């Protein structure tokens, strides 16, 4: 029954130039034996796009988006290889607990700005 | 990776009616109920918990006791459809579905509930037959607060007495009753119009008085 806090999606504003790579950080404290962490892109008109998740199944993803776990097991990196100008917008990460109890918590929105070269 | 998709991010439902919101998830073969998990919630309240091919009702919120259910038939086709009967204002808000089936994902569905003043009850009483004075009453329920405009067939603006109270039947609903006392002749027509307020949050600006210039 031990309560835990919603994930943090840093930085709140990530600014990279197109061609380079951008990496977010999703951090939280896991009290779960079975859990998933997902990466969403929230655009206007209400469309939520699922980019990557952990653990990776293969499921067919864009491959420019991948979610990898750091050794400490509490921090996760949401990376984008060769960021496009169309990759700008708001992004969020969420965590899914299945084992202790079924609960879901989502991080705050983080703006990604892709500047021209 | 595993992605849950939603056809309609927004539902507008009429008050008192039934709504069915859907969440889609990949199914390439026979549905394996043992590995399937379906979760529905709204404002941190558990609505539907479907695990190990069976619905777990122990954690379900009291507000949805015998009015919410998951359509089993649609699951095999890869459709998680939540059906809620007798929709109230408290059901208006942001819903979230979670699906676990060889992977896990969740999506968000906005549900709006419209409670119009469309059920209008009326009454006509003769106060004094000598002076032909009549008393007209209109009443209806809805949200938010509504004002009543009385007009003649001439469309002239008339002033009546309006009383607005909380509905006894359902919470957060306003019971609006208006009464007009007027002298009139037979078969003349009167209209009571329920003007409602914006069902969306109002916008406010803060103004701070600055120093007096030289
Ligand atoms: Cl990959």
């Amino acid at each position: 029954d031990r309560p835990w806090n919603p994930p943090t999606f840093s930085p709140a504003l990530l600014v990279v130039t197109e061609g380079d790579n951008a990496t977010f950080t999703c951090s939280f404290s896991n009290t779960s034996e079975s859990f998933h962490v997902v990466w969403h892109r929230e655009s206007p008109s209400g469309q939520t796009d699922t980019l990557a998740a952990f653990p990776e199944d293969r499921p067919g993803q864009d491959a420019r988006f991948r979610v990898t776990q750091l050794p400490n097991g509490r921090d996760f990196h949401m990376s984008v290889v060769r960021a496009r100008r169309n990759d700008s917008g708001t992004y969020v990460c969420g965590v899914i607990s299945l084992a202790p109890k079924i609960q879901i918590k989502e991080s705050l929105r983080a703006e990604l700005r892709v500047t021209e070269r | 990776a595993f992605t849950v998709t939603v056809p309609k991010d927004l539902y507008v439902v009429e008050y008192g009616s039934n709504m069915t919101i859907e969440c889609k998830f990949p199914v390439e073969k026979q549905l394996d109920l043992a590995a399937l998990i379906v979760y529905w919630e709204m404002e941190d309240k558990n609505i539907i918990q479907f695990v190990h091919g069976e619905e777990d009702l122990k954690v379900q919120h009291s507000s949805y006791r015998q009015r919410a259910r998951l359509l089993k038939d649609q699951l095999s086709l890869g459709n998680a459809a939540l059906q809620i009967t007798d929709v109230k204002l408290q059901d208006a808000g942001v819903y979230r579905c979670m699906i676990s089936y060889g992977g896990a994902d969740y999506k968000r569905i906005t549900v709006k509930v419209n409670a119009p003043y469309n059920k209008i009850n009326q009454r006509i009483l003769v106060v004094d037959p000598v002076t032909s004075e009549h008393e007209l009453t209109c009443q209806a329920e809805g949200y938010p607060k509504a004002e009543v405009i009385w007009t003649s067939s001439d469309h002239q603006v008339l002033s009546g007495k309006t009383t607005t109270t909380n509905s006894k039947r359902e919470e957060k609903l306003f019971n609006v009753t208006s009464t007009l006392r007027i002298n009139t002749t037979t078969n003349e027509i009167f209209y009571c119009t329920f003007r409602r307020l914006d069902p969306e949050e109002n916008h406010t600006a803060e103004l701070v008085i600055p120093e007096l210039p030289l």
